[PDB]
């Protein structure tokens, strides 16, 4: 029931972190799929 | 060619190790008839403990700047858990946190 903490987290998660972490580290991987 | 071993998506032993304790938490639970939810789950990058109804668990990797040794719980992915079960990944998956990567930095 942590919707009070995850409320603002939807601002830096699917918005910022999506392209931030899934683009900085990876470059020639994604071999799992 | 048809079936791959998937060395990238192996998450060390964390796959079988975490799913083993979740199986114990599955039949033992601890919600009963008051605050129901999911009995636990294991994804392609992080471990999920038994959540409640309408719970969005955001689990990130230890040290987003120094991702070296992967213990457990990586890639901050918020998956909801209603009465129907588990929802869809959001942020989406597609290799969230880089733990099996080479030079993750820069």
């Amino acid at each position: 029931f942590t919707d009070s903490y995850s409320r603002y987290r939807k601002q830096m998660a699917v918005k910022k972190y999506l392209a931030a972490v899934l683009g900085k580290r990876y470059k020639q991987r994604v071999k799992n799929k | 060619m048809g079936s791959m071993a998937h060395s990238d998506g192996i998450f060390k032993k964390e796959q079988a190790m975490c799913l083993e304790k979740i199986q114990r938490a599955n039949e033992l639970m601890g919600f009963n008839d008051s605050s129901p939810g999911c009995p636990g789950m294991w994804d392609n990058i992080t471990c999920w403990k038994p959540a409640h109804v309408g719970e969005m668990v955001l689990v990130s990797c230890p040290e987003l700047f120094r991702i070296f040794n992967p213990d457990q719980d990586m890639g901050v992915v918020s998956r909801n858990c209603t009465e129907d079960g588990w929802s869809e990944p959001f942020p989406h998956y597609f290799d969230a946190c880089g733990f099996d990567e080479y030079e993750s930095e820069t």
